[PDB]
């Protein structure tokens, strides 16, 4: 409904539509055209701003446009004016050496706390947010925890006789960019999906 | 109500017990697979080679050291689920707070099936000469906990 | 250089190249037992089979990619139902007479067979899934036998990838291990007892399974439970 | 006369006294706070720490503890207080003992209501100076 | 102007002159555990024990949201009996959390007899969990294909007992607050949450529909088979701490309509997807199958491997819109897990709710937004 | 039939002979493997007289000159098996009703067995 008018527009003007078979679909706007065209979406009838997720792709196996990226989720609540119930995600990659990205606090009020968290846990600035202050991490935490290059910080778990375990060196689990315990990995160990 | 025993359900998640077979061998073949699935990194397993003349378990492999840090443990039974033998199985004992941190890592001898009671319960009943009273009851002891002798008038 | 197209991906590659390393250079992949680095490639385990076109004229039988040279403008199919169906059959045939000691096997999670089995096994032909078709007595034989003070052989586990015998002749040059009777009755064995070569331990790293195992460290911990430290040996100048 | 039968037999009683005069000041955080409001329903010495102690929240528990009558005891309820529990990371204090002297640890996640009962029943045998460790020693009635 | 400092586990900075309220600025983080980053270092099977630790009240919702999302990724199909067992469990977790919000309401209103009852109801619901799952909270029960194991022979006859006493019981509570003695004067005009504003602050947890906005995820983006149940979405007049309280209670009623409706179609069968690539094999054959032994060992050590991709499936908890945003790179363990915590975004509407209103009312004006710190903080 | 039961009754007996010979000629008897269907029987029932599936008569260096197996419980076409390692000699003993442990047609007695093992010891034994 209201999303058709979105896609029929992005197609026309160079916006990449990303689509997994499962029921979500993205649209990646460039840096600059984000601010304005994002407002375009509110007017179009997009009242609700469900979430806003920060992603660090540093340790991702395949390469991507720029190191960071933020995803927004837009909706038309199906219990209000006329709202159809169109929903989707909009994503933008963001330079590593320049973590700045304009706020949408003008348009949505929910975007307040949400933007703050993306800034606490990843180092992303929001040009013009009421107050970019740390939300979750303690006041004197040095840096931004949710990004890939920031250590989880684990303590060795302890038992008798000076027998100890280091969770990092212990996990039998693999990390996707991880080669495995034998030469290589392949087949279902590079991804598996059934055909319903 | 520490005067009237707590009635727990048969599925309840208590202190791990390590079971034996009828034969009397332990079921555990030291595979450290329980330890593997554990979200908490709360199990440490050292393996040893069975002596054919005087065997611990049925494999060629038994568990030389078996240790669970209960202060790390979450009681998810993920472990009992990973186990290929049916060795480690959550039990019924819950009365088990204690004083020194490192006194809360149990051992093989602390969780075998034959053992009644938790470290504190058995330690106090030591310097006391008064038999252990478990503060509970259950309708029946699971099929899985074969052997576990527990107060279950139901 | 020869222009080969693996699955959908096209790749340059020198003339003396295996269809295997062709397919691995491309990104894609395939089962892999008998074949090893720096060891003569042969087609013994028969798992790296692929489909081949030399147009679109596809060859009638499957080719072992490890012993086939790339021709120019060649096409390699590793995804077709035909291939997978075979792959999962080669897994099946291997595990046919395999032991069932996984938990209690020093070959921890570091076991090429284990791994490949779950990578390519159990075909998805398109009701309860059938794990094992074979339902007869397995191959019981000599078990847990130390060849040296340093090595321990498990004959039951061996899947006959020719790696160890192959390695002994080629690399150090000491034929101290070789196969014995023929057919389904064949096993690995020595008549040089001591395991005389000063390079015997290396079979321990090549063996895809837990037949040949470093006895210096029997039953210490599982493979993932080790804290690996990449360093250098300072026992001699090399 | 610090260690003479007079003074000795005296404090034995005083201890046995503040033994049954224990006034619990629960300091609940997450999920454990909810399990204990199922045990209390059926000027304080002895505070109970129930849950994940955050690193931001850590300095707070310190003040609350300090400003307290001087004969006091801390109970460490559940897995998150007793050690980092299953949250072995930056955000969380790995053992409340890292900040305040603990007198009794109680395993479980969250430990059953009646466990926390045994927990205090134990803290009793401890302020009585009648509790020993697995090494066979006699425990000091108070952490300090 | 006199700026005072309050501090449940929620530190509130109230700028205040007189008796009104000029602005509240909440400071949260005292329950920050760091789930989102710890989960990048666990199995998908191991992450199941992290979901119930956030909303420890309606914990089954998180269990569900996370599972439903993983299932999508790796094309897993949930058996009929498992979809039925999961909804029976879901709303049962739901009534357990509404009963808690209700009970802390029956205490502000002084009724101690109707409270000591609500506490026994919740205890009978927790009793039910320990029956099937052996835990009262954090039951490690939902799995990626369905559920750990089937339920015991004593679950159904027990659920019926609480399915015979609840119907009316619910109505008693509806009355006590509706036929409001005091309540009317303590609630009717406080916590003015205008419809057009809730839909801006993203408030969702029935605190939204108690404001006249007809939006429930189980109906607009249906998930675990709710598409096929009978459903009235309780609505409110003008959003206040009155409408808000009653809505939740009017919801508990519709949750029992489900529990009964589902109990009706419950039929014997498989409880988790037979796919050997997603589920470990039946243990009973671990004594026979090489393949089985191999898959088992490998399953519980290194995890299974979902394909590279990103997915978000929306669910509805007792507190609003829930959902997991999983990013997979084909590993044993997810690359990212962003949890959309309802309670977190529902809190931005607090500084507006008690705007310029009294101060003793600000306790109940917070409690009417049903926040759980583990949810907001996480 | 119940022949399945009586088979194992004989499998233990064969083992007994093996242990006898081993101590009587002073040579290594070795348990080579326990039934997997026993290690992984969880709570499941089990009533076979022992737990050993692969047994051997090895020598000074530990190399087997005689091997013995018996088909697991849940397996098809059950037989007990005598194999003289390096000399390509396999044997398949079944169980006849009212007859005994037979090799096709010949009674596999304690007498006939000892012959095989002695013959095999003198010849195959490395040290
Ligand atoms: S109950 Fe869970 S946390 Fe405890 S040892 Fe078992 S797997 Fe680990
Ligand atoms: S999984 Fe079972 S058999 Fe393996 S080490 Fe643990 S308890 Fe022992
Ligand atoms: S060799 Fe590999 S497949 Fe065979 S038992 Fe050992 S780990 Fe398992
Ligand atoms: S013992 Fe190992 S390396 Fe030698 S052939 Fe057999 S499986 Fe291959
Ligand atoms: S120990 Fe368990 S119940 Fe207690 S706070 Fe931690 S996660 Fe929640
Ligand atoms: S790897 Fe090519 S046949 Fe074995
Ligand atoms: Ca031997
Ligand atoms: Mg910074
Ligand atoms: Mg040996
Ligand atoms: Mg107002």
């Amino acid at each position: 409904m209201r999303l058709e008018r979105v896609l029929e527009e992005a197609r026309a003007k160079g916006y990449p539509i990303e689509d997994n078979g499962l029921g979500n679909l993205w649209v990646v706007l460039p840096r600059e055209r984000f601010k304005e065209e994002m407002a375009h979406y509110k007017a179009m009838g997009f009242n609700f701003l469900a979430d806003i997720v920060g992603l660090d792709y540093l340790t991702y196996p395949d390469p991507r446009p720029e190191r960071f990226a933020v995803v927004y989720e837009l909706v038309s609540l199906p219990g209000w004016k006329d709202g159809d119930g169109s929903r989707f995600f909009v994503r933008v990659y963001v330079p590593e050496e320049d973590p700045r990205l304009p706020t949408v606090t003008d348009l949505w009020g929910s975007a307040n706390f949400l933007e703050r968290e993306v800034y606490d846990l990843f180092g992303i600035v929001f040009e013009g947010h009421p107050d970019l202050r740390k939300i979750l991490t303690p006041e004197d935490l040095e840096g931004h925890p949710l990004r890939k290059d920031y250590p989880l910080g684990e303590t060795p778990t302890l038992f008798r006789e000076g027998r100890y375990i280091i969770p990092a060196e212990f996990r039998a689990a693999l990390t996707g960019k991880d080669p495995g315990l034998t030469f290589y990995k392949g087949g279902s160990r590079k991804g598996y999906r059934s055909l319903w | 109500y520490p005067d009237a025993p707590v009635a727990l359900k048969p599925r309840f998640h208590g202190r791990h017990v390590l079971t034996r077979h009828p034969n009397g061998l332990e079921k555990c073949i030291g595979c450290s697979l329980c330890a593997a699935a554990c979200p908490a990194y709360a199990i440490y397993v050292e393996p040893a080679e069975n002596d054919p003349e005087n065997p611990v378990s049925a494999g060629e492999r038994y568990a030389k050291v078996y240790e669970i840090n209960m202060l790390r443990c979450i009681f998810c039974g993920l472990c009992e689920e990973a186990c290929p033998t049916g060795a480690i199985v959550l039990g019924y004992d819950f009365e088990m707070a204690d004083y020194e941190y490192s006194d809360l890592v149990y051992g093989k001898e602390d969780m075998l099936v034959d053992v009644v009671g938790t470290k504190p319960q058995r330690r106090e009943a030591k310097r006391t000469g008064k038999p252990v009273k478990v503060g509970y009851v259950v309708p029946y002891v699971r099929p899985e906990l074969e052997g576990f002798k527990a107060p279950t008038e139901g | 250089m020869v222009r080969v197209k693996v699955n959908d991906r096209i790749v340059e590659v020198p003339p003396g190249t295996s269809v295997m390393d062709a397919v691995f250079h491309a990104g894609y992949d395939v089962p892999l037992f008998c074949s090893e680095k720096h060891l003569s490639p042969i087609g013994a385990c028969r798992m790296c089979l692929v489909r081949i076109g030399l147009p679109i004229q596809w060859q009638p039988k499957l080719a072992a990619s490890c012993v086939t040279a790339v021709a120019d403008g060649m096409v390699v199919d590793t995804l077709s139902d035909v291939v997978r169906e075979a792959q999962a059959g080669m897994v099946e045939f291997t595990l046919l007479n395999h032991p069932l000691d996984c938990p209690t096997c020093d070959k921890g999670g570091a076991c090429e067979l284990q791994d490949r089995t779950v990578e390519y096994g159990l075909y998805e032909k398109y009701e309860l899934p059938v794990y094992t078709r074979f339902e007869f007595t397995r191959r019981h034989v000599d078990k847990h036998h130390p060849l040296s003070p340093f090595v321990i052989l498990d004959r039951e586990r061996c899947i006959h990838c020719k790696r160890c015998v192959r390695y002994f002749e080629e690399v150090p040059g000491d034929e101290v291990l070789d196969f014995i009777e023929r057919g389904v009755h064949t096993f690995i064995g020595t008549m040089d007892f001591g395991l005389p070569s000063g390079f015997s331990g290396n079979i321990t790293d090549i063996c895809p399974v837990g037949a040949l195992l470093d006895l210096t460290a029997r039953f210490r911990a599982r493979n993932w439970e080790m804290e690996e430290t990449p360093t250098t040996c300072a026992l001699c100048p090399v | 006369e610090r260690e003479g039968i007079l003074f000795t037999t005296l404090e034995k009683l005083v201890a046995w006294g503040r033994s049954n005069s224990l006034w619990p000041a629960t300091f609940g955080l997450a999920c454990c706070a909810i399990e204990m409001m199922a045990s209390t329903d059926a000027q304080a010495d002895v505070m109970i720490v129930a849950g994940r102690l955050s690193k931001k929240m850590a300095p707070v528990m310190r003040r609350v503890w300090e400003q307290m009558p001087d004969p006091k005891w801390v109970i460490s309820m559940g897995a998150c207080a007793s050690s980092g529990g299953m949250f072995n990371n930056y955000a969380i204090v790995q053992n409340v003992d890292s900040v305040v002297p603990v007198d009794v640890y109680v395993p479980g996640c969250p430990p059953r209501p009646e466990a926390l009962i045994y927990a205090v029943m134990q803290l009793q045998k401890k302020v009585r100076g009648q509790a020993y460790n697995e090494r066979g020693e006699r425990l000091p009635p108070v952490a300090a | 102007v006199m700026t005072l400092n309050v501090g449940g586990v929620l530190r509130l900075m109230v700028t205040l002159s007189g008796e009104e309220v000029l602005e509240v600025v909440p400071h949260i983080g005292y329950l920050h555990t760091g789930f989102e980053k710890t989960m990048e270092h666990r199995t998908y099977l191991q992450n199941i024990t992290y979901t119930p630790r956030m909303d420890y009240l309606h914990s089954f919702a998180h269990d569900l949201a996370y599972a439903l999302a993983v299932e999508k990724l790796l094309g897993a199909v949930v058996p009929p009996r498992a979809e039925t067992i999961r909804v029976i469990l879901n709303e049962l977790s739901r009534l357990a959390s509404h009963l808690v919000f209700l009970g802390t309401g029956l205490l502000d209103l002084g009724a101690l007899t109707p409270f000591f009852y609500a506490f026994r109801e919740r205890e009978t619901i927790l009793d039910l969990f320990e029956w099937v799952t052996g835990q009262r909270f954090h039951h490690n029960y939902i799995r990626i294909g369905g559920v750990k194991e089937d339920l015991p022979e004593e679950f159904v006859p027990e659920l019926k007992k609480l399915l015979e006493v609840l119907p009316h019981r619910i109505d008693e509570y509806e009355a006590l607050f509706a036929e409001s003695p005091i309540f009317y004067e303590r609630a009717r005009g406080v916590g003015v949450i205008p419809p057009e504003v809730a839909i801006d602050l993203g408030l969702t947890g029935g605190s939204l529909r108690a404001s006249g906005v007809n939006y429930d995820v189980r109906k607009a983006y249906p998930y675990s088979g709710y598409e096929t149940y009978t459903f009235d979405v309780p609505l409110g007049e003008r959003g206040d701490v009155f409408d808000r309280m009653l809505v939740r209670i009017r919801e508990m009623r519709e949750s029992v309509k489900i529990i009964k409706q589902a109990l009706e179609r419950l039929e014997p069968g498989p409880v988790r997807d037979p796919n050997p690539q997603i589920t470990p094999p039946p243990r009973h054959l671990l004594e026979t199958s090489m393949e089985a032994v191999i898959y088992h060992f490998k399953h519980y050590t290194e995890g299974f491997h979902p394909p590279k991709g990103e997915v978000y499936v929306p669910t509805e908890s007792a507190r609003g819109e829930l959902g997991y945003y999983i990013v997979s790179d084909g590993g044993s363990m997810p690359y990212r897990v962003k949890v959309r915590a309802p309670s977190f975004v529902n809190l931005q509407s607090l500084p507006y709710a008690c705007k310029g209103e009294q101060v003793p009312d600000m306790v109940a004006i917070i409690a009417s937004l049903d926040p759980v710190m583990g949810d907001v903080d996480r | 039939a119940s022949s399945e039961r009586e088979l194992y009754e004989a499998w233990v007996e064969l083992l007994s002979w093996m242990r006898e010979y081993a101590q009587a000629k002073g040579v290594r008897f070795e348990k080579e493997a326990d039934f997997p269907d026993f290690i992984y029987r969880m709570e499941r029932p089990y009533d076979l007289p022992t737990t050993i599936m692969t047994a051997s008569l090895s020598d000074g260096l530990g190399e087997p000159f005689l091997l013995a197996d018996v088909s697991p419980r849940h397996a098809k076409l059950k037989r007990i098996g005598l194999r003289l390692p390096r000399a390509h000699i396999h044997l398949h003993a079944h169980y006849e009703p009212g007859k005994g442990l037979v090799t096709g047609k010949i009674p596999l007695t304690k007498e006939r067995f000892f012959a095989l093992a002695d013959r095999a010891r003198e010849a195959l034994a490395f040290a």
